[PDB]
């Protein structure tokens, strides 16, 4: 039996594994501290493994063994530089922007901000201003300018 | 049996020859402090 989440550690030294609604489920998987030794594992991993279901007087399914966290193989976790340690640069590669419904909200941002990656951006407007339908033509123009870019809304 | 001990075998206890339930009612409370209501809640939070 395989389950699959992103882990939140607890106080105590173990975590969950969660689903997409991020909050305590009845399906969130029990990772022991352990685990989280061994793999060097943090809280956002996404976590893949073979999990049992729950033995009696346990309410959480526990994952047996770990497969594959942020969906590579566990061992690069132990061996890799920290987020926090990671060098930060200026926005070195621009994404050109453009969604078919309305290519002149996105040309003109390209002419006003063009954008680039590790892009720290905001968009300031008063209530009932676009900002929402601009986001949405944003999000579209992302899903079609660059698909592999992790697009989290 | 020195002055007055007494000596059993130990069928007695094999057989369910001398046995009885004690019963044990213990009981708490929570309070509302002005420091603060005392909740009555699951969670230790320090360590384990
Ligand atoms: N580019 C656009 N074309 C047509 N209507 C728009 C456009 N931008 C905004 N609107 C209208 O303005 C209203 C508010 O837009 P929206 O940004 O979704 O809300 P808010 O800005 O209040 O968060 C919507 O009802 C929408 O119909
Ligand atoms: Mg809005």
């Amino acid at each position: 039996r395989l389950v699959k989440g992103y882990l939140e550690i607890s106080q105590d030294g173990y975590g969950f594994l969660t689903e997409n609604l991020h909050n305590l489920e009845s399906r969130v998987a029990i990772v022991s501290a352990g685990l989280i030794k061994q793999y060097a594992l943090r809280a956002g991993d996404y976590v893949v493994g073979q999990a049992r279901p729950p033995r009696e007087n346990e309410r959480y399914a526990t994952l047996l063994k770990v497969e594959a966290v942020n969906n590579l193989d566990p061992e690069a976790a132990k061996n890799r530089p920290r987020f926090d340690e990671l060098t930060p640069q200026f926005p070195d590669r621009q994404i050109r922007l453009e969604t078919t419904p309305d290519e002149l909200s996105t040309r003109v941002i390209d002419l006003l901000a063009p954008i680039g990656r590790g892009q720290r951006g905001l968009i300031v407007a008063p209530p009932k201003a676009g900002k929402t339908t601009l986001l949405k033509k944003i999000a579209n123009a992302v899903l079609k300018n660059e698909p592999d870019i992790k697009v989290i809304v | 049996n020195f002055e007055d001990a007494i000596v059993i075998s130990e069928e007695l206890l094999k057989r369910d020859f001398y046995t009885s339930i004690h019963i044990e009612r213990y009981e708490i409370e929570a309070r509302d402090t002005k420091l603060g209501p005392e909740r009555i809640t699951r969670d230790i939070p320090h360590l384990s």
